[PDB]
């Protein structure tokens, strides 16, 4: 943040949402109180892409401790949900600790 | 140096103006965070046209986002260069006026209009210059039709001489898609004629068209079509943003085609448009390109133009290229295709080459044509809305709202007018 | 002493003038910068720059001209570019609207606001001289900056310096080559506004150079800046003999007095013709006689609009090389014996010879290819008659149903200046009717 | 299956990490026409090879 | 070659192309069914019958013009002037005639109604009608007190035929017009109604006259 | 800078021409992708009488491939060099031809005519001098058949005087493998007589003789056959491209060998043509190319032209090679067989030569002879024809298609004309 009283950086916490049906992502903003500023959406679902070849992300690089890009916005992993663990020690990741 | 604020209207406006935003600031150089990740001084030396210098590095856009459903708004912001917009600048009512002109224009959203005006003013007071005013919306929606003849009117009589370009998504029979869609398109036209400098005709069917048969694409979406309507959105001005050789801006294209100050209805058309397998194998070249701008397969407007004459044709090319070609190739086309162009006009053709190509691209052109075979559209549109107003149907929305029958019948009687003085100038002969 | 004040109206002028002035500096050693290279030299003396440049006493050869667009693009593309550094910053002037082809925006609503600073630095141009021989002008007949202001600002100088030459290096409308649509409208305009104010109007078409570009030089596929060094050597060529030395010589005065019958006709064309690229020039001798021949050749002119429906008046024979007197003579006489190139009646003293010793200078980069000898003719013929013609057509086509007229109308200009314009070029036509008959 | 690649040059999306400078593109932006033909040139320096 | 233009076909070095159909705005267009004038007259009403005579005829009326009701009559007897199967055309003509000369103040606000009878029969351009229609609006506007100047928003919607046919007068040297006398001349009525639109019009009608004829200029 | 564009019909032609482009990609250094790697300026000196620019320096073949069922674009696409073609020249219908005359002449051949026509004149505008056009089909199928005279009589009616040549495929007693080639070719060699310039008659049973005798070859199959018409479909025109010390074109050799308009039916021949075992045995001079060009087994298609009469012999040698040495072994063969040759034309022999031979060829001769035994194979498919024609025989598919029995006759009438003048100059005399 530039040119604020406040504070010189902010942290907006950050939801992300993987659907598995068509290998999409939705990122959501929680909506914390007396923030005064627009949070809502900010990223639909889509496919996102992932490099300048085409290749969109997967569920198969996405981890606990990891930056994900995804539209000059790199966004930082923290940690999983119960099921989402659960799925992912299923198909074989290594679920590398949450954060 | 020379401003453009931009405005879009309705959910087809937003989508529109959305894409348009991405396509230009991949042109710009902009990152979706704002920041400038360009390469040449080429393309910074004139963003202020379209942008605005925010203190941090960050690149607002001078646009305006206007509709009375706010999951418009939640859905052009979580779109892809969503943040890119300032937040102020996203000004919705909560009715959802939603395909009604009445609703758009006298009630709800006429309670809006003060608020956008007033977003307007301060958006348009931090110009050292001013050109004028950039619109995008559909006349088959209340909000695009409805908001956006309020908005044109209003602003036209605060801004008498700065000019102003409308995007104008006209309604096809052929895609439907909406009942009250040629009352919409009646009782816009009205004001477009009057109010707006000029107005680009675009119509989806068309655009499929064009899709299907020259981009075969199987499936189109609406994210391409979109694409087709921002390339050509910054085509028209490129020489505003970038040098070459001979240029023509928003007031010169208008000054250069509008014979008479009704004749400002216009059909866009850009052309190196290609399929995705036959890319490589061809041969960027003027006459090509020439062959693609004049041709009924590549117009984005579903009216041939070749049931009438064209008045004024402007061609603004992009790329390294040959003045002598580019002229020799449209003074050919007037010579061979002379029945179509109107005798009593000697040159009907504008040209504007700037010599800065959109990237990825070595050559490209846009194609701007002022046919008389707009009135096929004003015709078609008219007689759906004299078959609808022959039996009243579904008009005791639009006077509950409070209008009265007359309006109607003067909307639909200066349509008329507008194809009789088409077709008048069309017909007309030599001396 | 003698000075040249170059003022560059529109896209077109400014274009024109870097081309000039990128072979003036090329001709005269000067580096981009403004210095002299201070390690080498080329040889002119200390004195063959003073027609374009003056010297600030470091060494600085900050040149002439008064750079002017409403437009802001083509004038900062010149203040980033290769020349930033030699010109003056107050020199190169600029707006921000643009005249958006409007003979009427150009000249009563856009430009006014910028005519007084353009005849500031103007005045100051010409208080920095001692002796000024003449105002140059590149413009095109076009429309808007190069068509409205370049009619203001010559109505200016010629209310300020009376008796001062006038040069206006014009890019004339093409036959049937055309850019702009209102573009008769503004040349008929520019013509009406400049009969009273020029002293001698040079023309040069776009098409005419295409097809010399595709004839001589072999290229099928030439831009604006192989079209404006032509136009660059056409200038060099006029006025050379200021600045270089030779034989028979001429200053800008004699090109209204040899060349201007009536104060009506000061339309001459333009025609360099050895135009010729670096793989055909040394194959071939370029002798006196074959360059003049090839120069009243129809096909090398610069105007395409043909010699042998009319007549000539005067000719203006440039000579740039090694050029012999007699030689000259032989090739004048010749050609004179000649029944296709037709003269009037009342000049049988139809030419003005001038020579100069300096060979022509080619730009790095450039088409043309150097040579000996260098042929440039100003001849003012009654041919160009069928132009004016041509472009009356235009005007009645579109003034008959009114088209265009309402932006010029609805922005300045009274209704009856445009039947006022067709009615002097229509007195204009029938005067080179009775002055050809 | 609502959205696909642009429709003009067919190149696919970019996860825009500036990970490596602007200059570093497969896509760099024209130049323009005065800049490429009118060059600074180079003068005689001396010490070059005796012409034929 | 005939070929369809903007094509191949179009650029050959022996091929012509096909010249586009014209849009027909010089040529008639008549009714597919009649107007409200032979629907509400041989049903009744219209007190008005013809007294015989040698010039035209004239309409003997069976009640007081000038105390009839002409927010009914009037915007409905200019319905009549569309057609030509005549008794009708002089019971439209000159009921128009009489009507607007034994009027008064009562002509001014019917005006805003007295627009879409007008513009139909100028939008059918039959060449004896529209004459008629000419010398209707030159006598509407001389016809009562302020009433060129109510017409002043309705330049826009009363003008654009008269654009049209302005010029379709007859080049015909130094032959007498004989036609002089039965006023036909659609390309010198246009310009009396012009006149007369400028002189007893307001201040602001030429601003909208010169917006709809581009060729008009200063009485 | 002479063109001539390539079409090639049906499976047959299709078949034959990807062996032909690929044989003329690895003659001008082409790799399958489309980029020069060669090594002479040669390869590039001509390049433009087949080949294409487009971006990036690469070449695409002036060539549209047509057929109505579709997998045989999936075959060519399959075969190396493949991928080189224009996806846009890929004309295709979708359903069957049928093996029909009547389904490809007047029927969906007709309605991808336009298409066809389109794509023509696209690769025809991209020209300065354009030769003239080969064809490459079969006289057995429908598109080969029907949709290639068809071809034929729309570019002779907008192209006149460009040259045609056409290497037909004539079909079998032998051979055979379908029961309505005499239809087929009975009704196209009608169209091929009347709108070609000139024409080759390719059999199937002289390309098996000339596999199976002259390469003595276990299984031949259909690559080695069009390997063989393709080397004289290269042979044919290697004097356009490569320079020689005699240059004969197809204008040339079309008015050297066509005394009579409708007199164009010739038979080629190719030289060397050598078995595994003959390698050694084999003196590589210009007398044996010049008894392998006139033997009788070595040609092109099955007539044995011993039993009629040389009107005109063309000798296309490619190579480093003499003059007086192939003059000689020009007139020596017509001194001692002066019976075959006619003795009202004198020196009936056309010569040309290429210095460039083809690359692993050290020297090549491509036969082309205009001789009066052509008429065997129209004797055969005449009376084939009335066999099945005196009874009606398989014509209720072609008269419910669309024909007529007229048009039958009179095609058959046309073809017995033919064989009466191809018989009255063979045995007409001197004095
Ligand atoms: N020879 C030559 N002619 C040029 C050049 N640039 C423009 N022109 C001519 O100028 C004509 C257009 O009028 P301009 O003088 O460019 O108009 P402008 O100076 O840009 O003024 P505005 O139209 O108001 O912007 C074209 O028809 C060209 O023939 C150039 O670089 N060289
Ligand atoms: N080209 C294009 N057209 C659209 C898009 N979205 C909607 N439309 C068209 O717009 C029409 C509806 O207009 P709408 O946006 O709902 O107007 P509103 O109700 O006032 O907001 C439909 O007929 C669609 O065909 C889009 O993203 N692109
Ligand atoms: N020499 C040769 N002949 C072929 C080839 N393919 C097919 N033919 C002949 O062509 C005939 C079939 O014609 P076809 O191509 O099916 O015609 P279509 O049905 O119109 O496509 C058969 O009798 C074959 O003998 C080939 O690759 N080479
Ligand atoms: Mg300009």
């Amino acid at each position: 943040v530039h040119e604020s009283p406040s504070e010189y950086f902010r942290v907006r916490p950050v939801i992300l949402y993987y659907y598995l049906e068509d290998d999409s992502i939705s990122v959501i903003e929680p909506h914390v109180e007396n923030s005064g500023m627009p949070q809502g959406k900010l990223i639909k679902r889509m496919r996102l892409p992932k490099n300048d070849q085409g290749d969109h992300w997967h569920w198969k690089d996405i981890n606990l401790n990891i930056n994900v890009t995804f539209y000059g916005k790199v966004f930082h992993i923290t940690d999983c949900d119960r099921w989402t663990s659960d799925f992912m020690a299923s198909e074989g990741i290594e679920l590398n600790a949450p954060v | 140096m020379r401003e453009i604020v931009h405005m879009q209207a309705g959910q087809c406006g937003n989508q529109i103006g959305a894409k348009f935003w991405e396509v230009i600031s991949d042109e710009h150089g902009i990152d979706p965070t704002g920041t400038y990740h360009g390469d040449s001084d080429l393309q910074l030396e004139r963003i202020n046209v379209y942008y605005n210098e925010a203190t941090g590095g960050k690149y607002v856009p001078r646009a305006v986002l206007v509709d009375l459903e706010p999951g418009t708004m939640d859905s052009v912001r979580s779109g892809p260069f969503g943040q890119i917009f300032r937040p102020d600048n996203f000004v919705f009512g909560q009715s959802g006026a939603g395909n009604n002109w009445a609703k758009g224009h006298y009630t709800e959203g006429a309670e809006l209009v003060d608020s956008v005006l007033d977003v307007v003013r301060k958006e348009a007071e931090s110009c050292d210059c001013l050109q004028g005013f950039q619109l995008t919306h559909s006349l088959g929606g209340g909000t695009g039709s409805g908001m956006g003849t309020l908005l044109i009117s209003k602003i036209r009589e605060e801004y008498p001489d700065r000019i102003m370009n409308t995007f104008s998504v006209v309604p096809s029979p052929k895609v439907s898609d909406t009942v009250v869609e040629p009352y919409n398109a009646t009782l816009s036209v009205h004001q477009l004629v009057e109010n707006t400098d000029e107005t680009y005709c675009i119509d989806n069917e068309a655009l499929y068209d064009i899709c299907f048969r020259t981009l075969k694409l199987t499936t189109p979406t609406y994210g391409d079509l979109n694409h087709l309507v921002s390339a050509t959105m910054s085509g028209v001005t490129t020489c505003l943003r970038f040098p070459g050789q001979l240029n023509a801006d928003l007031r010169k294209l208008a000054v250069n085609m509008v014979p008479f100050p009704r004749l400002h209805f216009f059909m866009p058309g850009f052309a190196p448009l290609t399929s995705r397998g036959s890319q490589q194998y061809r041969a960027l070249t003027v006459p090509e390109l020439t062959q693609q701008m004049f041709d009924a397969k590549n117009m984005m407007a579903a009216c041939d133009p070749r049931h009438g004459r064209y008045l004024t044709v402007a061609a603004i090319f992009r790329g390294r290229m040959s003045m002598k070609e580019v002229d020799e190739q449209m003074l050919n086309v007037q010579n061979k295709n002379s029945s179509y162009f109107v005798e009593w006009i000697p040159n009907n053709v504008k040209t504007a080459v700037c010599d800065i190509p959109p990237r990825g691209l070595k050559m490209s052109a846009t194609f701007i044509g002022n046919s008389t075979a707009i009135q096929e559209l004003f015709k078609r549109i008219s007689e759906q809305f004299t078959a609808m107003f022959r039996r009243k149907a579904f008009l005791h929305w639009y006077t509950g709202e409070g209008m009265d029958e007359m309006e109607f019948t003067e909307a639909e009687s200066n349509m008329n007018d507008l194809v009789s003085e088409y077709q008048q100038y069309q017909d007309a002969t030599a001396e | 002493m003698r000075e040249c004040i170059s003022i560059h109206v529109g896209q077109a002028g400014v274009q024109i003038g870097n081309a000039c002035w990128e072979l003036y500096c090329l001709e005269h050693g000067i580096q981009p910068d403004g210095q002299m290279p201070s390690d080498k030299t080329i040889g002119g003396g200390d004195d063959s720059f003073n027609t374009f440049f003056s010297e600030t006493g470091a060494g600085k050869h900050v040149p002439r001209a008064v750079f002017v667009d409403l437009e802001p693009t083509v004038v900062d593309e010149v203040r980033t570019g290769t020349y930033r550094q030699l010109f003056h910053p107050e020199q190169l002037i600029t707006g921000k609207e643009d005249a958006a082809n409007n003979y009427a925006r150009g000249h009563y609503t856009i430009g006014k606001e910028i005519v007084d600073l353009v005849l500031d630095r103007i005045r100051k141009l010409a208080d920095q001289c001692t002796g000024l021989q003449g105002f140059l002008i590149f413009h095109s007949f076009g429309g808007g900056t190069g068509s409205g202001f370049a009619s203001l600002l010559m109505e200016r100088l010629s209310v300020d310096y009376g008796k001062k030459s006038k040069l206006e290096f014009a890019i004339y409308p093409a036959p049937q080559i055309s850019t702009a649509v209102v573009e008769p409208y503004n040349t008929i305009l520019t013509t009406h506004t400049t009969l009273e104010h020029s002293d001698c109007a040079f023309m040069v078409d776009n098409e005419a150079i295409y097809d010399i570009c595709r004839r001589n030089l072999d290229i099928e596929r030439p831009t604006y800046t192989n079209l404006n060094r032509l136009i660059a050597q056409i200038v060099s060529s006029i006025t050379a003999s200021l600045r270089f030395d030779g034989a028979l010589n001429v200053d800008l005065t004699e090109f209204q007095t040899n060349l201007v019958p009536y104060p009506r006709i000061h339309f001459p064309l333009a025609t360099y013709a050895p135009v010729i690229s670096a793989e055909k020039a040394y194959h071939e001798q370029l002798s006196v006689a074959e360059i003049t021949n090839a120069c009243f050749e129809p096909a090398n002119q610069m105007v395409k609009c043909d010699p042998r429906h009319g007549k000539y008046m005067a000719c203006c024979m440039l000579y740039r090389g090694d050029v012999v007197p007699k030689d000259v003579n032989a090739a004048i006489a010749t050609i004179k014996t000649k029944r296709t190139i037709q003269f009037v009646d009342w000049c049988p003293t139809g030419f003005k010879v001038g020579i100069n010793y300096q060979p022509p200078t080619v730009v790095p980069g450039g088409d043309l290819a150097k040579v000996q000898r260098a042929v440039c003719m100003l001849s003012n013929t009654t041919a160009i008659a069928e132009a004016w013609a041509r472009l009356d057509h235009k005007f009645d086509l579109m003034y008959a149903k009114r088209a265009f007229v309402h932006w010029y109308v609805g922005e300045g200009m009274e209704e009856g200046e445009f039947s006022e314009a067709r009615e002097d070029l229509a007195a204009l036509e029938k005067d080179y009717e009775e002055v050809g008959v | 299956h609502a959205y696909n690649v642009e429709p003009i040059s067919f190149h696919p999306g970019s996860p825009f990490k500036n990970t490596t400078p602007g200059t570093w593109t497969n896509r760099p932006t024209g130049n323009s026409i005065m800049k490429t033909d009118f060059l600074p040139s180079q003068q005689p320096s001396g010490d070059e090879r005796l012409p034929a | 070659l005939k070929a369809e233009g903007f094509t191949t076909k179009s650029r050959m070095k022996n091929a012509v192309v096909v010249a586009p159909p014209a849009a027909g705005a010089f040529a008639e267009k008549p009714l597919l069914q009649g107007t409200s004038f032979r629907k509400f007259y041989n049903r009744g009403d219209f007190p008005i019958a013809l007294e015989h005579d040698t010039k035209g005829n004239k309409i003997a009326w069976k009640v007081e013009i000038e105390k009839l009701d002409y927010h009914h009559y009037l915007p409905m007897f200019f319905d009549g002037l569309c057609e030509t199967t005549h008794p009708y055309e002089f019971f439209a003509r000159q009921g128009v005639h009489d009507m607007l000369e034994h009027g008064g103040s009562k002509i001014l606000p019917v005006i805003p109604q007295l627009i879409i009878p007008i513009k139909s029969a100028l939008n059918m351009k039959n060449r004896m009608v529209l004459c008629t229609t000419l010398k209707v609006l030159q006598h509407l506007v001389v016809s009562g007190e302020n009433v060129g100047e109510a017409l002043v928003p309705y330049y826009r919607q009363i003008l654009p035929v008269l654009n049209t046919f302005k010029n379709n007068n007859l080049n015909s040297g130094d032959s007498i017009d004989y036609g002089q006398q039965r006023r036909e001349n659609i390309g010198d009525l246009i310009h009396e109604v012009l006149v007369a639109f400028e002189k007893k019009g307001g201040d602001d009608a030429f601003i909208n006259i010169k917006y709809m004829v581009p060729t008009h200029e200063s009485s």
